[PDB]
């Protein structure tokens, strides 16, 4: 079975360089063209370039002329992508692609390699309880995770016990640091009758803080 | 011995089409034997020579045959900022035909190919191509392993290494019992020659019309070489398969290189990985040793034997004079893993310029005596020079040195009667294998039915 | 470069529907196009190559068509696994260029948002910061606008919004809006409001609290 | 005493002569009954047999044409005699043999034709430049050996068809050197340039206007050119009475018969001339290369002395071809043909240094034996060829003819010719098996069983139908 196995997630500083690897499995990397594609949520999919591993010849989109350098090593059956002079605009997910039959197609994709460029330091999050104001049939509580780096963070309620009726929102980058929030809804007869605690773990800083939600 | 030369069956194609240049037996999914006939100069749509294929149902009266239609239009594809181009004019579709299971493979060895990229190009070259058809379902597929997209300048930088531009793939062809198509490409690697192998099933499943350049991952090509002995050797002028290494799991290839080592000629036996097991050297330069090869067990020991044709061999005669007549060589496979020795038998033509050995066809056991037999063609032999096909019966010690039967050409001068041959198939279901003979000069095919001895 | 205009940006459809995604090139590409699929949070999986050819393994309900500079990806009888992102890509000319993308979403009945506002916590206040959180949970469709007001007047600087993907159970959308002020700036004012605008109501849904007063 | 003539017990004069060449017959009436009339001639005269009625043929060999060997081959309208004698009458009786001799001379100052057939592919560009004065230079050196020199020129590359020919881009057809920075001629198979002439300055000026072309594959189509330059008598201009030297210069391998199939060409070479008024080989793209046997047949039929003047890399190749084409010479050519002048002169001398006899139309019942006399009166038995000779030398061959019995036809004739020579010896053979008395026989003779038999040569024979 044809499979493209790419290297793990990268977290680098601006101005440095990174080299992504795409190793062929179930086939010889020398068989076909090998491409590299960049993806971002707003800008979308951009084609970086391709390489013929059999001879080393390459093609690039001139937008990446200088930043990206595609190489390959048939010895290790791997293709590479080197990004130099890194910037926040280089923060993206990068894929390697090869065709199925058509010489020029784009059919088989690796799992994608995540790259994050930032000067931020490993900062532990600040967990804040969100209790309602001083009535109805259902009550909604909240939890605010602010100013941490890097991603990710695991958030549960009552150590995973309370799961249904919960919304954990995607993290948002607030000036080189990430911020996340989570809500949960139950009936009026449950809170503050039953203790509800917000469990947050940040493995990057080895912190597992938990705040109990207290009424006002 | 027991072929019937009185009541023949004639099939015919268009005048000038070279109908009968190549032929093979074809069994449909029901076991009904028909005859596929290549006609490599049949006119195409533009009133231009492109070749054609015909599928003749077996009729004792013979006659005309329906066409096996193929796409004869030139293709152009602008992809990857390049321009891919196929050229089918004078491609010679039908210069080789071969049947396996319910599939027919007809090749156009001189189909040209080019790739334009701005002011550069790959050069318009005869890569060759083969067309695959499953007649009952109408499925079509193509296979052209020597097409490339590398520009001319790169080959010059590499001193023309791995240059497949002039393969003429499909010049010769054969299919293994397992269904792997093996194409001879005598112009591959700048006229050293190469072999291209790929499963028929994968050729069909990986092909889509219009792509022109696509990956057949299961395919396997032979390798280039820097040995000057192979330069201009036309390795792949003729190809065949057999069992030569005592391992019934592996299929071995037999390749003809008729100009190998400065026109000395050679025949090589290889494994499915193109590793040479044996090499048979030519006896006389320019005799075209390896023009044709045939694999069949003749001496009834279960071991496949080898037959090599050298149609231009010059026999030595009185007063220190030579006479081009042709010669066929028989190599019996020894017991166990051993090297094929000297020829076990030499058959030499008699008519000057007859080209005895231009084609060698296994007949199966024609006279039903337990030994397989062969037919050898002299397309310009016989006292009239009109063409002759000679039958040699197998025996416990190999082959008989004198022919059991001689078929004189029923066609006029120039027909090239015998240039193609195919046997070992009972077309009329009478229990005896029969013989079909091509005569492309007369655009006809003759069928000889074997009768009780 | 060749521009690939893909339409629509998104569509709300149901199981069994027959939907079509179009892709328009800035010039003729003669079926040198491919179609891609990206399920939520996962990598890419090719569907079509050279205009109409199905990649091995792709179900037959997918089909590509078109010529010149206009092509379409049609899915007959949508399956639950077909709710994903889709992209076109031309490879007629270097550099290869992709379409903008199309997201297939599950259609359902319109639902109004449940709005909840939250004053800054005692912990955050004692540290010098003040964030006012406004949750807008479970609504349909996804198009929604949040407006912050401080003492009745609109506020736009210091807002941080975050939207969830479509829920897997009720197929709704939720949104978080956080207004962050300094502790000192927070205490210059008294009333704090977030207003939700949604097609389920001509009038905005309003939630507010008063500082000190509880 | 009795011998094989009497103990055989013959029945007629014809049967007596067939016993042994020594037997004789007596057609005399007055011969004793007990005396045999088939014995030695000495015994017949001993028994009072009339000398006129003695049938006893004796095998002989008398000359009919005895032209003296020429001293100079110059001048004359080819009245040159290099084979003496030119015709002899040979009389033989059953189971008998007779001997004769023949002289062969390599006549001095014999006319010479030299057709320069030149590879003009790209690697021969430098060769073209260094032969611009070859015509006058060759005339100077050949003037020492002959006074009737004629030279001509022809050029070849290969068959102008893919894949031998570059067919892309469109400009490459008119200028094969297009993708380079130079210009060269469109590709051509074989073109005749200069008919054999004694005006050597015509050779210079034609060569000065020639230029090379360019093709793709190393082997070239010179064998097409060898065939055409050989079978196009009138166009090339070979003379009836001259040495024919075909100088084939190349630095590469050669295409051979059955190579043409890579260009879709399968029609065998027909051995005919296909060079018309445009002086190009019109069958280059429709007809396969010739085989070595077909070249040999035409070279022998036209009496062409082919010369392989090739570079060091392919000397062994062409030396091996030459062994398959008897009479061909090989000479090592330098990379710019600067040494071809001495190569031709050396090849010419090596050509006239051999004298090999050939027998044509020899009756089946006749066998021949040869004793050669080469160098200096040294007899070499069982040999019919001399080697190592020089211009002007003379050799002789002793020949014996042996007949097996008596054939049906009494008069036949065959030829003894040296290889490559115009002159030859004609041997008119007469088989003397009959007796002169048979021409005066008496059918239905009264002396023979009441008119039931024939009376010939003094005895009775059974008539027709008995
Ligand atoms: C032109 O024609 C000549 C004359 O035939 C060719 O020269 C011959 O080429 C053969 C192939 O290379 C040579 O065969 C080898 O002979 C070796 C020993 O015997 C030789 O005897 C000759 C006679 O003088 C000498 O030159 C040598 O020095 C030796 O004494 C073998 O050991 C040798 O090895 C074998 O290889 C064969 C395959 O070739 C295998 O079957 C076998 O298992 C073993 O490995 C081989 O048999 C031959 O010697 C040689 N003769 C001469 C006189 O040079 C040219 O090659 C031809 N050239 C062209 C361009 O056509
Ligand atoms: N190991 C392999 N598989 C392998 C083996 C052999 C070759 C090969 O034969 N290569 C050519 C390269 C090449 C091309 C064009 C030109 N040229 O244009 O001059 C000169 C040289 C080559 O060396 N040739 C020999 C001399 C020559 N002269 N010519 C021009 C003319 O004769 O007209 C054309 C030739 C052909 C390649 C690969
Ligand atoms: C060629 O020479 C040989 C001798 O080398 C001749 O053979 C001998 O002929 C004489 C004739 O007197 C016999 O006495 C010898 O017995 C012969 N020797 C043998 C047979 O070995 C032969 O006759 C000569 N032939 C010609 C045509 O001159
Ligand atoms: C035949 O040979 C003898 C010697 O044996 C010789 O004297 C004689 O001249 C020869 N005859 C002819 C015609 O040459
Ligand atoms: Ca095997
Ligand atoms: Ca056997
Ligand atoms: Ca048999
Ligand atoms: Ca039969
Ligand atoms: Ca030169
Ligand atoms: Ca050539
Ligand atoms: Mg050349």
């Amino acid at each position: 079975e044809v499979q493209l196995q790419q290297s793990g997630a990268e977290l680098v500083k601006p101005g440095a360089s990174v080299k992504l690897s795409c190793t062929a499995s179930g086939f010889n990397i020398k068989d076909t063209y090998v491409h590299w594609v960049k993806q971002r949520p707003e800008q979308g999919l951009e084609w970086i370039g391709r390489i013929d591993p059999a001879n080393g010849y390459t093609k690039y989109d001139p937008k990446f002329q200088g930043k990206a350098t595609i190489t390959a090593d048939t010895s290790s059956n791997t293709a590479y992508l080197q990004l130099s002079s890194l910037t926040s605009e280089d923060t993206a997910v990068y894929y390697c692609v090869r065709p199925l039959y058509d010489y020029y197609a784009m059919d088989y994709w690796g799992q994608g390699t995540s790259v994050t460029v930032s000067s931020a330091k490993t900062t532990a999050p600040s967990v804040y309880p969100l209790a309602p104001v001083c009535t109805g049939s259902s009550v909604t509580l909240g939890c605010l995770v602010k100013g941490y780096f890097p991603e990710p963070v695991t958030l549960t309620w009552n150590s995973g016990s309370l799961s249904s009726g919960v919304h954990t929102f995607p993290a948002v980058l607030q000036s080189d640091l990430y911020t996340l929030s989570s809500s949960v809804t139950v009936t009026s007869s449950t809170w503050p009758s039953q203790s509800i605690t917000c469990n947050v773990a940040h493995p990057a800083s080895s912190t597992k803080v938990d705040k109990k939600i207290e009424p006002r | 011995l027991n072929l019937d030369p009185v009541q023949l069956t004639f099939y015919a194609g268009p005048n000038g089409s070279q109908f009968g240049f190549s032929l093979d037996f074809h069994k449909d999914s029901h076991g009904r034997v028909a005859i596929v006939v290549g006609a490599p100069r049949t006119l195409g749509p533009s009133q231009e020579e492109t070749g054609g294929v015909f599928l003749c149902p077996w009729r004792a009266e013979g006659g005309q045959c329906p066409s096996l239609l193929f796409d004869l239009r030139d293709e152009t594809r602008n992809v990857g900022s390049q321009t891919l181009q196929t050229f089918k004019a004078r491609q010679g579709l039908g210069a080789s035909v071969v049947s396996w299971s319910d599939v027919i493979v007809a090749c156009a060895p001189w189909q040209h190919w080019n790739v334009l990229e701005k002011t550069e190009e790959a050069e318009k070259t005869p890569v060759g191509s083969c067309f695959l058809a499953q007649p009952e379902s109408g499925r079509r597929a193509e296979y052209s392993p020597c097409r490339g997209n590398t520009l001319s300048r790169i080959y010059v930088e590499n001193d023309f290494s791995w240059d497949k531009r002039y393969c003429e793939a499909g010049f010769s062809s054969v299919v293994t019992q397992a269904g792997e198509l093996v194409l001879g490409a005598p112009g591959g690697y700048y006229f050293l020659g190469l072999l291209a192998q790929a499963p028929v099933a994968d050729i069909f499943s990986s092909y889509r019309p219009g792509i022109l350049l696509w990956h057949v991952s299961s395919q396997s090509l032979s390798f280039d070489s820097s040995n000057p002995e192979y330069f201009d050797g036309y390795w792949g002028y003729s190809v065949a398969v057999g069992e030569f290494d005592g391992d019934l799991n592996t299929t071995e290839y037999v390749v003809g290189a008729p100009t190998w080592s400065w026109t000395l000629g050679a025949v090589e036996i290889l494994d499915s990985y193109y590793q040479r097991l044996h090499r048979l050297r030519g006896e006389q330069m320019a005799s075209y040793f390896g023009h044709s090869v045939a694999v069949t067990d003749v001496n009834g020991d279960g071991r496949h034997d080898l037959l090599v044709g050298a149609p231009l061999y010059m026999e030595s005669r009185a007063d220190r004079k030579l006479a081009e007549v042709g010669r066929v060589y028989l190599f019996l496979q020894p017991r166990g893993p051993h090297a094929l020795g000297a020829p076990s038998l030499l058959l030499t033509g008699t008519q000057l310029y007859g080209r005895f050995g231009s084609a060698i066809a296994p007949l199966g056991d024609l006279d039903r005596d337990g030994y397989n037999d062969i037919a050898v063609a002299a397309p310009y032999g016989g006292p009239s020079g009109r063409g002759q096909v000679l039958v040699f019966l197998g025996q416990s010690e190999g082959l008989r040195s004198r022919p059991s039967q001689v078929l004189d050409s029923p066609f006029p001068t120039g027909s090239a009667f015998g240039f193609s041959l195919r046997g070992a198939v009972d077309i009329d279901d009478n229990g005896y294998p029969d013989l079909i003979v091509g005569a492309y000069g007369a655009n006809q095919v003759a069928v000889y039915r074997a009768q009780p001895v | 470069d060749i521009l690939m205009t893909q339409s629509p940006s998104s569509m709300s459809v149901s199981l069994g529907d027959t939907v079509s995604i179009t892709c328009h090139a800035s010039q003729g590409i003669s079926s040198n196009i491919g179609w891609l699929q990206q399920k939520p949070g996962k990598s890419f999986m090719g569907l079509i190559y050279y205009g109409t050819n199905l990649v091995d393994g792709v179900p037959s309900r997918f089909s590509g068509s078109g010529s010149g500079a206009d092509y379409s990806l049609t899915i007959s009888s949508l399956d639950s696994e077909d709710f994903a992102d889709y992209y076109c890509v031309q490879y007629a000319q270097l550099p290869y260029t992709f379409g903008g993308g199309t997201k297939l979403e599950i259609k359902r009945a319109d639902a109004a948002p449940t709005v909840s506002i939250f004053p800054p916590s005692s912990e955050q206040l004692t540290s010098g910061g003040a964030s006012v959180v406004c949750f807008l949970n479970n609504f349909y469709p996804k198009d929604i606008n949040v407006k912050w007001k401080i003492d009745g007047s609109e506020r736009q600087n210091g807002v941080l919004n975050s939207w969830t993907d479509q829920d897997s159970k009720d197929s709704t959308y939720s949104m978080s809006s956080t207004l962050t002020l300094t502790k000192d700036e927070y205490e210059r004012h008294n009333s704090y409001t977030c207003e939700a605008t949604h097609k389920t109501s001509t009038s905005p849904i309003v939630k507010s609290f008063n500082r000190n007063e509880c | 005493g009795p011998n094989i003539c009497t103990t055989r017990g013959v029945s007629s004069c014809q049967q007596c002569l067939a016993v042994s060449p020594m037997c004789a017959w007596c057609s005399d009436e007055a011969l004793p009954l007990g005396s045999p009339r088939c014995d030695l001639k000495e015994n017949l005269l001993k028994d009072n047999c009339a000398p006129e009625s003695i049938e006893f043929p004796v095998s002989e060999a008398r000359v009919l044409e005895d032209r003296p060997l020429s001293d100079k081959g110059s001048g004359d309208s080819s009245q040159v005699t290099q084979v003496s004698p030119q015709r002899i009458a040979l009389r033989l009786r059953p189971d008998d043999s007779k001997n004769f001799s023949i002289q062969v001379r390599q006549v001095e100052d014999y006319p010479v034709d030299i057709y320069y057939l030149m590879d003009l592919s790209y690697s021969m560009k430098d060769d073209l430049w260094s032969i611009q004065n070859l015509g006058t230079k060759l005339a100077t050196q050949m003037r020492k050996l002959t006074s009737n020199l004629r030279i001509g020129f022809g050029a070849f590359v290969d068959k102008p068809v893919s894949p031998y020919m570059y067919i892309s881009p469109p400009e490459a057809l008119e200028n094969p050197c297009y993708d380079m920075k130079t210009t060269c001629l469109p590709m051509f198979g074989y073109k005749h340039v200069l008919t054999l002439t004694d005006q050597v300055t015509r050779f210079n000026e034609e060569v000065k206007k020639q230029s090379v072309s360019r093709n793709r594959d190393a082997p070239e189509g010179g064998f097409d050119a060898i065939m055409q330059a050989t079978v196009c008598d009138e166009k090339i201009g070979w003379r009836n009475d001259a040495s024919h030297l075909l100088v084939f210069t190349t630095d590469a391998k050669t295409h051979i018969a059955l190579d043409g199939r890579l260009a879709g060409i399968v029609q065998p070479n027909d051995g005919q001339c296909h060079v018309g008024s445009d002086n190009h080989y019109s069958a280059s793209t429709t007809m396969d290369y010739p085989s070595l046997g077909l070249m040999t047949e035409k070279l022998s039929q036209k009496n062409i002395n082919l010369i392989f003047a090739v570079t060091e890399n392919v000397v062994n190749l062409y030396q091996n071809y030459s062994e398959l084409i008897p009479g061909t010479t090989v000479g090592v050519l330098s990379m710019d043909s600067s040494n071809v002048l001495q190569l031709i002169v050396d090849a010419y001398g090596k050509i006239r240094s051999k004298v090999e006899l050939e027998v044509r139309d020899l009756p089946e019942e006749l066998s021949l034996s040869f004793n050669a006399t080469c160098l200096n009166n040294e007899v070499i038995p069982g040999l019919k060829s001399c080697m190592g000779l020089k211009i002007g030398d003379t050799v002789s061959f002793s020949i014996e003819a042996k007949v097996r019995g008596c054939p049906q036809e009494k008069e036949k004739s065959f030829t003894i010719k040296p290889v490559g020579f115009k002159d030859s010896l004609i041997v008119q053979v007469t088989f003397d098996c009959d007796c002169a008395c048979q021409a005066q026989a008496e059918p239905n003779s009264h002396r023979c069983n009441n008119g039931n038999g024939t009376f010939e040569c003094g005895v009775c024979r059974c008539g027709p139908g008995w």
